């Protein structure tokens, strides 16, 4: 039941005069929101994507956005020059919270640079990091003077943040609870080169996407499966594959066994 | 940095069903930076009218995105997911195959 709050931000600076930043929220697995550079706001992707915000709370929001995304992009150019940094530039935000059980929530803001990690927010103020080049400091402690954008941020997170998300959990009951059944199907994949080939099992259409399948051919389990990674459907469901390399000799009688939250005990089966 | 190069793969919303209607999906994932031009092909010609999702990225940082289209399947035609980033020198194309 992992249901935190990502607010991703991606900034790109092709030279100090070409910009593009964009954005989009999850909750546990699903896109709430998507904030593209070209509209001057953030696009709801869910009838509950206004959680229990009041039309008020969440336009206090967009402008504290409208204006961050242009405060933001103004201070990155600045530290360029600064700190003397070649200009393409990637910059990344990740913050959010996930609320707990009734009382406390746990929160998080960590900036990438260059695809790695530079900087986040501690407590009240910035600490640079593990790796997080020397002249991260610098940039910090400039950063750690901006006492109130210090303590925006901190409301922020311990304070907005979960009460924001508590209000999105409970108006989104509805739709995180839902339960699709995927549908499976078997096939062959090509021999790369012995005198035998691969079978192939295929899971598609199911939602939480916790899923388990297993080549388990005996019905006394079995091994040797090759799991691929869990990819997305564009309907919100999504796609697995598992593979397993065999002789056609005993190749019969194999079987891919399905197990996921939607199907109550019935685990899928299906024999070669 | 410019050095994570992307990870193509390319699926059928539904099983494969030569005249019958499915979607076209091309996952790109763990590249780095975020420029990057995909496009959706039908032998070899690329699809006009096809969508893709917001571009995300994982813990490590690295960018992922779901590019899909309606079509339907043909034992002749082939289609096939065109891909071009920076770190790569020519613009790598991943087939489909209904089997995998
Ligand atoms: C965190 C989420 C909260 C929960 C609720 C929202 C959930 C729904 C989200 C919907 C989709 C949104 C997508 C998510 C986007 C990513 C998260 C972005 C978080 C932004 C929080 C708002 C920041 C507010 C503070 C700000 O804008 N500061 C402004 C204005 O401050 C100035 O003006 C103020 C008045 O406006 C005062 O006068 C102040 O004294 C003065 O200094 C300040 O100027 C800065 O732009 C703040 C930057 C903050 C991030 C820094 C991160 C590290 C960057 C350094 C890296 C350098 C690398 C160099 C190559």
């Amino acid at each position: 039941r992992l249901f935190p709050l990502r607010c991703l931000q991606i900034s790109s600076f092709a030279n100090s005069s070409w910009t593009r930043t964009d954005g989009l929220a999850w909750l546990g697995e699903l896109q709430t929101h998507s904030w593209s550079n070209d509209s001057d706001t953030v696009r709801s992707l869910k009838p509950w994507s206004q959680g229990t915000f009041s039309d008020q709370q969440w336009e206090t929001l967009q402008h504290i956005f409208r204006v961050y995304r242009s405060s933001f992009t103004r201070d990155v150019k600045e530290f360029a020059k600064m700190l003397r940094l070649s200009y393409p530039l990637e910059l990344q935000v990740s913050a959010g919270c996930e609320v707990h059980p009734g009382n406390a929530s746990n929160n998080f803001f960590h900036v990438a640079f260059q695809g790695k990690d530079i900087l986040s927010f501690q407590g009240t103020s910035w600490e640079p990091t593990q790796e997080a080049p020397l002249w991260v400091n610098l940039a910090i402690q400039v950063l750690n003077q901006d006492k109130w954008t210090r303590e925006t941020v901190q409301w922020l997170l311990n304070g907005t943040c979960p009460q924001f998300v508590s209000g999105l959990l409970e108006s989104g009951k509805s739709e995180l609870k839902k339960q699709v059944k995927p549908k499976a199907w078997l096939s062959r994949g090509p021999s790369p080169g012995p005198g035998r080939l691969l079978l192939v099992c295929h899971v598609s259409g199911f939602y939480p996407k916790p899923v388990w399948v297993k080549w388990m051919r005996g019905e006394q389990e079995q091994q040797g499966t090759q799991p691929g990674d869990i990819l997305p459907n564009a309907d919100e469901t999504w796609y697995l594959r598992a593979t397993l390399d065999v002789v056609a000799g005993e190749a019969a009688g194999l079987s891919c066994r399905v197990k996921h939250s939607s199907l109550e005990g019935q685990d899928i089966v299906l024999y070669w | 940095m410019i050095q994570r190069t992307p990870k193509i793969q390319v699926y059928s919303r539904h099983p494969a069903e030569n005249g019958k209607s499915n979607f076209l999906n091309c996952y790109v994932s763990g590249f780095h930076p975020s420029d990057i031009e995909v496009d959706l092909l039908k032998n070899g010609e690329r699809i006009e009218k096809v969508e893709h999702s917001d571009l995300s990225f994982s813990k490590d940082w690295s960018f992922y995105l779901l590019y899909y289209t309606e079509f339907t399947p043909t034992e002749k035609d082939e289609y096939a997911c065109r891909v071009n980033h920076v770190t790569l020198s020519q613009p790598k194309i991943v087939k489909w195959d209904r089997d995998m």
